[PDB]
């Protein structure tokens, strides 16, 4: 029996007494804090596993950003870093980590669009910072006959983060709906690795969101 | 009425036409590269799996709605 | 009683993932750790 | 209100649309690769068979929808 | 009601389109590969044949559903 | 009621879009292979006709469905 | 009413799409062979003619059934 | 309720759809060939023109039938 | 009533589907060929103009059909 | 009723895929053309924006008419 | 009346039904030209982004029209 | 009625074929480039994942409406 | 040029019957088939003529056609290029004959008693090719011959073709066999759809403006009929070779 | 129908036998004689 | 019927048009056969 | 809530960034 529901709330309004999105975010933050504590105090010169999180992820992400947009990466290092180590962590917490919305007794609409607004801030402030009038370049200029949609492209840039927020709200919510459907019919996950496919899709989506933020920054650069 | 079953049918058809050809293009692009040189086969298979996963996500997107209409 | 089925599914998925990635994930982690070498 | 018949018809047809040309393109890439590298048949045909395996199964799901009309 | 007739029409039509372009891609790739290297010939022709069979499976899946709806 | 006429029309329209691009790329690949080498051109000409005939059979099925509906 | 006229329209248009796109790839492969060993010009002329001939065969199928619905 | 109006519209659109996607590939092949060698010169122009005229005939129906509906 | 409105919409959409991909292929092939070699620019520009004219012919037919339906 | 909104839907949806992917085909061919020879880039600068214009000239046809539908 | 919902869904379904395939060709041409010549960069990237922006504008128009008619 | 339910199907199902073939083509070109030149293995992956960042949104553009229309 | 008159009407049907039913039900299609067979026999007798290595004399044309068919079959295969040569040539010049006489004067009007009454004026034509019984019978005979050849040449392998194809996991079993069974039905339907469609075009497309509209249409129809006869003749041999392969 | 189909099949078989009796069959022997003389 | 007369006229015109070009092809085929016969010697 | 977790992760990474930089040298 399908019992799925939408957990849409208002970020501007105060938190609800249940606050499912806030509860999951707090759980993900607690898990990340525990992981960081297990690798900060118990850290060695060549730690295995404890320093592997910093090396194979944080250092790898920094190297990838430098290969994509070096120097600019240093300016927006935390911007993608905060995008990373989160959402995915929430997806893992949201990938039926125990109750899995069953016998309890990123999908959040506003949370995603708030992150999109934060990404817009990357273009609002750091964006074209090196030019200032860079937002007005190739937009209804003297060559505007060849750049008439250049403003529309900025409008696309105005919709690129929100659509990314849609990617954050979507897929994550879809995965939960698929899990609920598998619970309602054909129990014990599915013939395909439904839990594994959902986890892989969530990780790939978080990585794609980070790469999309980096690529939006690079496109804003030139 | 039967319009719900029509909805399920249209949803599954349009959500299978996309990934159904998508996976074919995934593996085709992989296999031309494999035939050109079978040395980067590991990376080719990994990226082919990534594309397969994305197409499977599309298929799940178009598939879960079929059971949702049944709800 | 869907909670029992969901827990069974999660446990089976975790066990299958561990069985599948005991070799490759641990091998990659060991290679990354030995990457420093010296 | 015999919408069930048109539903199952559209489901089977517009779910089989995709894997058809998907199978076309997988074997096109594979035949080009074999024309270049035959001896990869142990691997490449496997990548054929793996790539094939995802295609019809998706259409197979649509076929299941047809039998859901019988349910 | 005519829904049965339009059901058969949608079935056979949507199920006879994907396999058609599938056959096109199959034999097109096969003929470029054979023209480039006809040494393989039957060796790959058999693989072309099994691809033909795989897509004709979807074609006849559509056809048999159209027949079943018709009767 | 006239919906039978709509069924026949849709059936033949789908049965026409089915093999159109199919046979197009069929003969395109055939003439490409002929241009590559005019020695094995007879062998590839023999092979391309069966790929033509399968698509022709699909189109014929789509056409005769309309005739069966009419009568 | 005009539902039979709608059927005529659908039949003629969706029968025009098949050969309409097919002949493009046909003559494009033909002229590509012309730019690549036009020695097969005698062969391509005949081969392009039969390839397009099957297309207007499908197209005339669509047109005659459209006329029959208009009949 | 104006079924002849939508019939005319669908006929015109689905008759005009084909020639656009045809002529693109049609002339792309020829212009690429002539860029490879201006040897064919006028010969390729002749090979091109008649082929395009073929799809024009189909487009004629997409108007004429509608005109019969329109008048 | 509203049937004429959706009629004009279908007409313009189905008259814009074809020439869009058409001119896309036109310009892609033309730019590729001109990138092959200069000194054939004027001729490839003339062929480009021929292609754009032949696509916009069907485009304006689809446009004027809806325009006349508007009255 | 809402058939005017259906007209807006057909106007904006149909006639958007066509030019929308024509733009992509136009730009991609220019990309490999400038990659193979960057000395012709300036010509490509002339060739891109005009073609991108003409295909867009089709797309806006589906747009403003929809606004005329919106009134 | 849910006909407005049907129109909104069809528009958005057609508004976002391929703009990733058009760009799909864009990215493929871009990476292929990069592989052919790794020296060229930014210039192709700028054209790449221009093509992306011009392609996604149609999808943006579809989404905004769906929003306008949905509220 | 169930017309809203079938509208949900129109929303979710459509906007998948375009992005599906896009998902195919993007990695097809990417793996072709990486096979031709492995040294660009980083950049192409980035130039791969940017395409994702657009095309999947299109599918999400279909998905989110399918929920907005659903509730 | 103008077509002031001549466009009386249009009328078509699935097939036409003939007289002689009392002694043995005979359909106009049987009469057309008998006429085609008589024409083929007369051509063979004339082609045979003296048979003293006489060059040209029309005979050489039939000899060249037979030689081209034999060369095509030999290029296709050689295991049964001799025994199945007459079987393949039976379709040739007979399916072409069915395509022929479709352009004869009043072909769709032969055997009409008479637009005034049309009481029992069943057209004594029913071109054999535009008949479902003949096409179905020919395809059934072809399927029987192909199956017999596959079983006699490699019958264990004919069953091993699908059942022994891939016994482990899935096999070509039940798929290739289903496709082959459909192909006999497909072969029967291809000729059924052909000829009838042409005759339908001649009746209907020439019903309006019977001037230069029926000429290119008939020419395309004649080419299509010749191509269809050649395609069926080649496809029978191709199916036999695939069974042998 | 089915009786007509059986009659058509019998007629086709008889026509094939009559042809295989002489039509093409005489050309066969003649074609083989020509091929042998080509040696 | 007049349809028979129209079909006869169209068939005669098509036969004449086809023969106008088949005169060259039939002659070419006969010339090839005669050349083969001469090569037999 | 996002900003606080972002700052905590930034401090944790800056410590890991310092450790990685020390290891690199």
């Amino acid at each position: 029996h399908v019992e799925v529901a939408a957990e849409v709330i208002f970020d501007g309004i105060p938190g609800f007494p249940i606050t499912n999105s806030f509860v999951v975010a707090i759980i993900i933050d607690i898990f990340v804090i525990a992981l960081a504590v297990a690798a900060t105090r118990n850290l060695q010169m060549v730690p295995r596993g404890l320093q592997n999180v910093m090396e194979f992820i944080l250092e790898s992400l920094y190297n990838l950003f430098r290969n994509i947009n070096a120097k600019y990466v240093a300016t927006a290092f935390p911007l993608v870093a905060t995008i990373f180590l989160f959402v995915l962590f929430g997806n893992w917490f949201g990938l039926l980590p125990g109750v899995g919305s069953i016998g309890v007794c990123a999908a959040d609409l506003n949370f995603t669009f708030a992150i999109a607004v934060i990404s817009f801030v990357f273009i609002e402030y750091w964006g074209f910072r090196a030019l200032g009038p860079g937002y007005l370049k190739k937009f209804f200029n003297t060559n505007g006959i060849m750049s008439f949609v250049g403003i529309i492209e900025f409008i696309s840039e105005l919709v690129k983060p929100f659509a990314l927020a849609f990617r954050l709200f979507g897929n994550i919510f879809a995965g939960e709906v698929l899990l609920v459907v598998m619970a309602f019919l054909v129990p014990l996950l599915l013939p395909l690795p439904f839990y594994g496919f959902e986890v892989f899709v969530g990780f790939i989506q978080a990585l794609i969101f980070a790469l999309l933020t980096y690529a939006f920054l690079n496109i804003a650069v030139t | 009425e039967g319009l719900n079953l029509v909805a399920t049918a249209l949803a599954v058809g349009l959500g299978a036409i996309g990934p159904g050809v998508g996976i074919g293009i995934i593996v085709s692009g992989a296999v031309q590269a494999i035939g050109r040189n079978p040395e980067i086969e590991n990376r080719v298979v990994t990226y082919m799996f990534i594309g397969i996963a994305f197409t499977e996500a599309l298929a799940i997107f178009g598939l879960v709605i079929a059971f949702l209409i049944g709800f | 009683t869907l909670f029992i089925a969901q827990l069974i599914n999660f446990l089976l998925l975790i066990f299958i993932l561990r069985a599948l990635l005991y070799r490759p994930v641990m091998n990659l982690l060991n290679e990354r750790t030995r990457r420093i070498e010296e």
